[PDB]
RNA sequence: GAGACUUGG
RNA sequence: CCAAGUCUCUU
């Protein structure tokens, strides 16, 4: 949503949910560049189930 | 499945996609609270009785 | 504390609130603090009704 | 209590 | 109104 | 058992 350039992003989260919430956002973003990379490489042929 | 994966086509996503800097505003989070929260709730609590 | 409505007001909702919303409402005013309305746009996200 | 504590004003909005 | 769906708990 | 949102559809 934040699609403008030099867009800001904020993000509250509890003194004691810091190592949860980080680590539980570094899932994502590795699940976003396995996703990415997992789609690169794959190549399929029949392009079709 | 199927997008772009090449990097002239990654710079063309950014001139109309943007990756914002996310950023994180800790905040301290405590557990005490105040004794007209406790009178409230014994109120809710007769009322709902 | 004081009579000044208008600073009793920011100075209460300082002081009458969870370090969360403190926090929150900080950065908000830090962000944003005389830049022209036209040139900001902002959404925040909240999760209960 | 009557008082709930408030939160310094040096915060940065650290990188995450 | 009936619910239905998705997600989560 | 609780929230959110959605959807068809009620006021």
């Amino acid at each position: 949503r934040a699609r403008t350039t030099e867009a800001k992003f904020v993000l509250f989260t509890a003194d004691k949910e810091r190592e949860k919430t980080i680590q539980q956002i570094y899932q994502y973003r590795k699940a976003h560049n396995d996703i990415a990379e997992y789609l690169k490489d794959r190549v399929l042929e029949k392009t079709e189930p | 499945i199927i997008t772009v994966s090449d990097t002239k086509e990654m710079e063309n996503v950014m001139l109309y996609a943007t990756k914002p800097t996310e950023v994180m505003v800790s905040f301290p989070h405590q557990e005490q609270v105040l004794t007209v929260t406790r009178l409230i709730s014994a109120e809710i609590e007769k009322f709902y009785v | 504390d004081d009579d000044d409505d208008n600073v009793n007001t920011e100075e209460v909702i300082m002081n009458f609130s969870t370090p969360k919303v403190q926090r929150f409402l900080m950065s908000l005013k830090v962000s944003f603090a005389d830049k022209d309305p036209k040139d900001i746009c902002c959404l925040v996200f909240v999760e209960r009704r | 209590i009557d008082r709930y504590e408030q939160v310094s004003k040096d915060f940065e909005f650290i990188k995450i």
